[PDB]
């Protein structure tokens, strides 16, 4: 039913009240501080590459693997052999008088065998992941999740893998297939998910039926 | 120089123009002296290798000065020197001190009679 | 269900000097040696070669071994020490 | 599930411009491409069809 | 089944909370080290 | 699965350029091409129709 | 069946930790070799 | 598997070029093209056939 | 039968694991010889 | 189950001074003979040949000799060692 | 020259341009000496192989 | 099935000083008949010819000689010497 109870994926409060700041300081200056957070360095002409945990990184998935197989086999053997008078001389009568000699014969052996195989996938989509550590050649592994409830069911889109800081190209984002331990999940729930399941008893069947 | 760039920091998109003409390629060579220390440092001598006219106030950034056995056995960098009808050699400088050691040869000196 | 041991190595290469362990985890197991034993085994590799004082210097890595249909009976899980 | 999987030796002068090589250029080349779910279970012979084909005459 | 509980391949959590950093050291530079790998 | 194999021997001056070298420049090729599973069992000829194959008469 | 257990021809750990490497020695030089092989 | 094997003697002054040299410049030329399996066996005439080609009256 | 053991006309290892070489003579030459054959 | 042993010489090739040694493992066993007579053997053919002092320099590389359908009925594992 | 590069670090596409003048294919040689030691040095003639114009100021490596 | 012997002379050609020898393996057989007779008998060759002293310089090669279908009934191994 619609009406059981159930909890948004977007969780919490949706607003956030400003906070009014700190009183000035009456030390007569016009410009008053604002608590600062972080004394990290932080390079100007740099590409503002991820650098630490939880620095966000751009991943444009563009996967396409395509592999194929074929094989094929024949043999084919066909004779066929004949022999017979119809009209025997007199002084040959005694060998070939009669149809003893007459002969005949075919035979036929025909083989053929086929055998193939093809497995592709694509995916075209873009998430934003977040660093997870920071390994010790430099190396980041990134981990990142995305869930998009349309309506009736939810999807999560989820990534994970090791990025070299050094492939990420301008924007912060760097192509899935450079991505190394790549791990990709699209997921569904709900109804519509359930109706691309199997069911029970046609798996069994699918798994130990002959044929 | 995009190489250079990217492990500075910067990625340059693959496609792109990239036509500059203050900068050449170019081959140092140096020649390790006998006993090299460490710290100690040497002079190296700068060709252009391309098309470059000339190299006459350019600067030599950190070159790896490698031995036969692909190892790295000094870094060299500083200021090329050329000369300023018998024309001096543009295309070719030498940098003095330019070059600072960073690998020992082991030696059997002192061993033995 | 959460018992298991036997961490033994699986890999001594001079080149690097990187000494490689392995031991097995069941489908529904866990497992920790003692956190000391592949310590000892990784610096008596390093001795028996050139180096010595091994360092963990990583994190387990573990990849299933025995594939049954959509599971996994059995997982490797590798730790990696540097000779120093 | 698809799990594609590589293994192989590369030698460090073949590797092109933005550490690229070829497979055809890897050493010991190991790929595979396999598949999980009722997916992949349906690309199964299925057991009587398998031991007809291994052991009925023609 | 659909409802049979499943381990996404994705293990672990999606989300890494960032670290402060270090306290700057008052020696009189704005720059501060990150710690060095 | 799929094995491709090679043996062979390879003089030292035919390989060109980037470290390649034709197949039919190498003595002793030796080449496979082989294949496993049902794929692979379904291009067998079957025990009854390779013995007839080799015995019966035409 | 395809739930009969296998063992991928791919077998092993399919991934590698790098290494921190080696400390640096206090010889005054920022360049620190990596053990020539 | 099908096997290919050559043999014969060849005068060092014919070799033109990549090492190469044509049969036909090759004295003592010895060729074979062989095969096994179930397909070389399909092109054997059988026992009984061959028997009668080389006996049988017409 | 296809389950009939078999050999394949490649037999034997199909690698070869590199050898290190010869450790360098302090002669004060950075070249170092291979043992020519 | 994993119990081998005997493992012996197949090949010593002067040229570059590498002799290599085979030994055989069924398709469920494993095999390690002693660790110590792969290296007494290869110091042998070393002396046999001009060399000596055989030194191990690599890692044992399995290839399967023996095929019956998707299977692995043996496994050959060589031992290279460079004779100096 | 690309040799050169790759064996330094430098791997050039092999579909390029490399319409370069300031480089010239030579040939050494060299006349070794009786009783020739390991650290001794000798000279040598290097002589243009291709088209090259001029060796005035060149450098052999 | 694993007993052979009586490995014999096959070619002795001055020019070049090569002397070579075989010897016969059964399908499910080996061969190695004394690793001395074989140097003994190619020395026996060198003298006879102008040269002496021959090296074995090679490793031994395996053609077969008898075809059986898709099997070897025999396979020949030839041994090499150059007489210096
Ligand atoms: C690779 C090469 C290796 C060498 C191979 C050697 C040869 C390999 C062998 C090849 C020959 C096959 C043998 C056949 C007979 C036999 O043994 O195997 C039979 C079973 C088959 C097995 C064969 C498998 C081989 C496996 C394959 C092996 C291949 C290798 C059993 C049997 O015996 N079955 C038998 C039984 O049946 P039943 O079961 O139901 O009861 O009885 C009935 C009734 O008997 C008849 O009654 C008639 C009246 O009614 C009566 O006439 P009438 O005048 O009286 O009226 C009449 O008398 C007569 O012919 C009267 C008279 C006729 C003279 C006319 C002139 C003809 C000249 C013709 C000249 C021939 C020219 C070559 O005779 C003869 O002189 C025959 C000539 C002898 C030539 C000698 C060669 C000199 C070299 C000359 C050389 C020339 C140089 C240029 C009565 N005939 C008989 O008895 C039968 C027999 C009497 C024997 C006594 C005579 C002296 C033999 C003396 C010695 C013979 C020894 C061999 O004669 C034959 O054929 C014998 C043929 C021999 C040829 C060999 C050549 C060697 C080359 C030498 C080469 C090295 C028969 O029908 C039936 O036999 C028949 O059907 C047969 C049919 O006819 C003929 C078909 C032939 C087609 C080719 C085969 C095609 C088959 C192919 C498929 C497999
Ligand atoms: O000469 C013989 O031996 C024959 C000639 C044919 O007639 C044959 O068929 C057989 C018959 O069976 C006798 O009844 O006799």
């Amino acid at each position: 039913c619609a009406w059981i109870p159930a909890k948004p994926l977007v969780q919490g409060a949706t607003t956030a009240q400003p906070i009014p700041g700190p009183v000035p300081v009456a030390n007569g200056s016009i410009f008053q501080s604002a608590q600062p957070i972080n004394y990290g360095y932080q390079p100007l002409f740099e590409d503002r590459r991820p650098r630490n945990i939880g620095d966000t990184l751009t991943i444009v998935l563009q996967e396409n693997v395509s592999a194929s197989k074929s094989s094929s086999a024949n043999a084919s053997r066909d004779g066929k052999t004949s022999f017979g008078f119809d009209t025997v001389p007199r002084y040959l009568q005694g060998l070939f008088g009669n149809s003893r000699a007459d002969m005949e014969a075919s035979g036929g052996n025909s083989f053929n065998g086929k055998g193939g195989a093809n497995a592709s996938n694509t995916f075209s989509g873009t998430l934003t992941v977040t660093v997870d550590q920071v390994l010790a050649n430099g190396n980041l592994h990134v981990v990142g999740e995305k869930q998009i409830a349309i309506n009736q069911g939810t999807e999560f889109i989820r990534f994970s893998g090791v990025v070299n800081p050094r492939t990420i190209s301008g924007s912060n984002s760097v192509p899935s297939t450079q991505v190394a331990d790549a791990r990709i999940e699209y997921v569904g729930n709900g109804y519509i998910n359930e109706a691309q399941n199997m069911g029970w008893l046609q798996r069994f069947f699918l798994n130990l039926s002959p044929m | 120089l995009n190489n250079m760039l990217s492990q500075l920091g910067i990625t340059v998109p693959t496609g792109t123009n990239m036509q500059l003409k203050n900068v050449a390629a170019v081959m140092v060579t140096a020649s390790y002296p006998p006993f090299a220390r460490q710290g100690q440092t040497i002079d190296v001598v700068v060709s252009s290798m391309g098309n470059a006219k000339s190299l006459r106030g350019g600067t030599l950034l950190m070159t790896p000065l490698k031995g036969v056995d692909s190892q790295v056995y000094a870094l060299a960098q500083g200021n090329i020197l050329v000369g300023g009808v018998q024309v001096n050699q543009l295309n070719g400088g030498r940098i003095t001190n330019g070059a600072i050691i960073e690998r020992e040869l082991p030696t059997q000196f002192g061993a033995g009679n | 269900c959460t018992i298991t041991r036997q961490a033994q190595v699986s890999e001594a290469s001079p080149i690097s000097g990187i000494v490689r362990l392995t031991y097995n985890q069941p489908l529904f197991f866990t497992s920790r040696t003692d956190d000391y034993v592949s310590h000892g085994t990784a610096t008596r590799e390093c001795q028996q070669m050139g180096y010595a004082d091994a360092v963990s210097f990583g994190q387990p890595v573990g990849t299933c071994s025995i594939y049954a249909g959509s599971l996994c009976l059995n997982t490797r899980f590798t730790l990696s020490w540097q000779c120093r």
